[PDB]
């Protein structure tokens, strides 16, 4: 469920970003420990920095940001969302 | 009589000018100092621990135009909620992800916990560079 991104259908991978977006935690240590999950899901090189440091001209809106993620991960050959 | 930085306490000290820069510094020499605007909205004020400051510094950084124009939509909400803001990640350590606020003459040698001037804002990495 929260072991690889394959495990995550879009839609619910997208609940996540907009969790972390939205500072939506009880703790700062709570938003951190969702940041980390986040890195290691995607695997992206760019870590956080799809999150707060976006590329000129990049829609880091959650929408934005999952798209990013999708289309890195197709070209990077590596697995996708469940279903 | 335990932990001094858990003591209660008056926040004091001027702090100094910053611009569009001043976290970009906290990533230099021996980080950025607290911005004298910041300063200004803290001072006088009683806290009950260091880290009653720090989540005030950072509520205050988040209404602050100029201080956080800086900072994306995303860091903005962090900041919002008195965390502590994201670094870019070459600046990062392990689990120290955040920007960190650390005192220039250390607490357990003689310096105050509570004076902006004795304190900086340093990225994980510059922290540990520094040491």
């Amino acid at each position: 469920l929260k072991h690889s991104i394959s495990d995550y259908t879009e839609a619910e991978f997208l609940q996540l970003v907009t969790t972390i977006c939205n500072a939506d935690t009880s703790s700062e240590e709570e938003l951190v420990k969702l940041v980390t999950h986040f890195e290691e899901m995607t695997e992206h090189p760019s870590g956080s920095d799809l999150i707060y440091y976006p590329k000129e001209g990049d829609d880091d809106s959650p929408s934005g940001i999952v798209n990013t993620v999708k289309q890195w991960r197709a070209a990077n050959g590596k697995s996708g969302f469940k279903q | 009589m335990e932990s001094k930085r858990n003591k209660p306490g008056k926040a004091t000290g001027k702090g100094k000018p910053v611009g569009d820069k001043w976290l970009d510094d906290a990533g230099k020499d021996s980080g950025a100092p607290i911005p004298d605007r910041i300063a200004d909205k803290l001072r006088d004020k009683e806290f009950k621990s260091f880290d009653d400051f720090r989540k005030a510094v950072w509520e205050e950084v988040s209404k602050d135009p100029e201080l956080s124009k800086n900072l994306n939509p995303s860091n903005k909400s962090s900041v919002s909620k008195g965390y502590s803001p994201f670094t870019p990640k070459n600046q990062q350590v392990g689990g120290r992800k955040v920007y960190e606020l650390h005192h220039d003459k250390p607490i357990s040698q003689g310096g105050e916990v509570y004076d902006m001037d004795n304190i900086r804002v340093t990225t994980p990495k510059r922290h540990i560079d520094i040491h």
